[PDB]
């Protein structure tokens, strides 16, 4: 099936899966096109952040779904 | 002492001020807090779901609402929240800086799980929205998430988007929604301008007007680098001179641009004599705008501000761009069934139902071949009355007032770089209405025009009917 992936400057780009596929095979395919490694990548669906290990089927990830594609800005004041 | 409810500060366990910061947003969600502190919780736990946590999350997070909300103390540490946390997600043991919004969603769905009211989730296929009305299929998708996702989490901060692809050869259309928790938003841009022009007093001189308006202006004289260039700092908008140095042709490097899949979009305003305009028309790829020399420095900054738009950067461009309809590039063709080939369809996001409690997240970074880096350009939000009405009241939709408008009642702040930083929070308390700062342990009373800075991350927006609700 076909997924999407609305990226960083709101470019939505196109994923070819399968509902069994993990995540980080999701995620290599994000890097195959965008070139963000996986560990920085962070991906939403419906208030779930994708985590490497479960599937698509996993966080109820339907075809044409779309997948919301976030960085970090890391911050602890030290403290 | 006797402090007053919610106004409580929390201490820094190391590297820990952005779980501080999600808490305080968190604390001041009206309906949460409240169903914490009737104890609704307790008879929502759910200890055999593999997706909780045996509902330590829940407990610890409402042992925390409940302390800040005494009145009891000035300030409390957290550190069993942050050991469950922890636990939960392993990635926050330790004392690592980490994103805000990263935790919160975690701690979100911690929350969710504890107390979903679902005993196991099902999965179910969507049937094909082909020919069906709107509302019908948009019903059908929301009951699958509630059938597997059904708490007070998804009653406050879930909504639905609608979206469409539409197939440039046949026509045919394809329908999808997906429930959502956070409103993830692209920037616009910067509002940073790039001047490629070998006269340096002219360069300045524009550079200077621009920067009247808030543009923040670069300059290079370099017209063989300036292709890469614009790659590397990704400028939105090029001021690019015809007559270059060292024989560069500006006509010539516009056309190295508009060939460029990624640099196609760049708007691009020559500058240069006149008479070169209609040839440059006729023969090649069109500049975005032609601004003649000697330059009139009003037309250039005006012409500027009609391209990108003036500073600054707000909100509700951020959430036009998101939903705007976008053309799949040729790398992310959509194979439509119908014509059963892959095509250049065109894709819109809509907001289709927005939650009680709605969380926006900009998207303040970069990732390019040469960089990673913050976008830390000034995003203007609105305390109050945010209206969504022009976004939602799409074909196949309608409302009253008060369901497409909100209130702003938190900030997460982020200060820093994207792997060093801290964390801050504004937020409105629900029983007085003044807003406070929150800086781990300090907390002190501000007004509603300090809370815009270019530091907010997260937005906590609340629905105008939800106050009135009791
Ligand atoms: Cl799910």
């Amino acid at each position: 099936m076909q997924i999407f992936v609305k990226t960083l400057t709101g470019k939505t780009i196109t994923l070819e899966v399968e509902p069994s596929d993990t995540i980080e095979n999701v995620k290599a395919k994000i890097q195959d096109k965008e070139g963000i490694p996986p560990d920085q990548q962070r991906l939403i669906f419906a208030g779930k952040q994708l985590e490497d290990g479960r599937t698509l089927s996993d966080y109820n990830i339907q075809k044409e779904s779309t997948l919301h594609l976030v960085l970090r800005l890391r911050g602890g004041g030290g403290g | 002492f006797k402090g007053q409810p919610g106004i409580c500060g929390l201490t820094n366990l190391g590297n820990t001020s952005f779980m501080n910061s999600a808490l305080q947003c968190l604390s001041n969600v009206p309906q949460l807090t409240e169903y914490f502190l009737n104890n609704c919780y307790l008879e929502e736990l759910n200890f055999r779901n593999p997706l909780g946590m045996k509902g330590e999350i829940a407990e610890a997070y409402a042992d925390l609402v409940k302390q800040a909300w005494s009145g009891h103390h000035r300030s409390i540490v957290p550190h069993v929240f942050k050991n469950k946390v922890g636990h939960f997600a392993s990635q926050f043991l330790g004392y690592q800086q980490h994103d805000s919004q990263e935790l919160l969603s975690f701690l979100l769905d911690g929350l969710h799980e504890d107390l979903n009211r679902v005993k196991k989730k099902e999965y179910v296929e969507l049937c094909d929205a082909a020919g069906r009305p709107d509302q019908e299929v948009a019903q059908e998708a929301w009951q699958n998430h509630k059938r597997r996702n059904d708490s007070v989490i998804v009653d406050t901060f879930h909504g639905l988007f609608k979206s469409t692809l539409v197939c440039p050869d046949c026509g045919n259309v394809s329908v999808t929604f997906d429930p959502f928790c956070y409103l993830s938003v692209p920037l616009p841009g910067a509002k940073k301008i790039l001047i490629v022009e070998s006269d340096t007093a002219l360069s300045a001189t524009l550079r200077s007007a621009l920067e009247g308006r808030g543009f923040t202006v670069d300059e290079t004289t370099d017209g063989k680098g300036s292709v890469e260039q614009i790659r590397r700092d990704r400028p939105d908008l090029v001021v690019l001179a015809v007559d270059l140095s060292a024989g560069q042709n500006g006509y010539l490097i516009c056309g190295k641009l508009k060939k460029d899949d990624d640099l196609k979009n760049v708007p691009i305003v020559i500058i240069g004599n006149p008479d070169g305009f209609a040839q440059h028309r006729a023969l090649s790829a069109h500049a975005d705008e032609y601004v003649a020399k000697p330059v009139d420095a009003d037309q250039l900054v005006e012409r500027a501000g009609a391209l990108i738009g003036f500073p600054p950067v707000r909100l509700q461009e951020c959430i036009e761009l998101f939903t705007t309809v976008e053309t799949l590039e040729k790398e992310n063709p959509w194979y439509c069934p119908s014509c059963k080939q892959h095509q250049l369809a065109t894709k819109k996001l809509d907001l289709w139902m927005l939650p009680e409690i709605l969380i926006i997240h900009l998207k303040r970074f970069s990732y390019t071949k040469f960089s990673r880096e913050k976008l830390d350009t000034l995003v203007e939000f609105p305390i109050r009355d945010l209206d969504f009405s022009e976004f939602v009241i799409q074909p196949q939709n309608e409302s009253n007032p008060e369901l497409y408008k909100y209130d702003l009642i938190a900030v997460s702040n982020h200060y820093g770089g994207m792997r060093d930083g801290h964390y801050t929070t504004f937020a409105c308390n629900k029983d007085s209405g003044q807003w406070h700062y929150f800086d781990d342990n300090s907390v002190s009373p501000v007004n509603e025009n300090q809370i815009e800075s270019k530091a907010a991350y997260v937005l906590f927006y609340q629905r105008q009917d939800v106050a009135r609700r009791l």
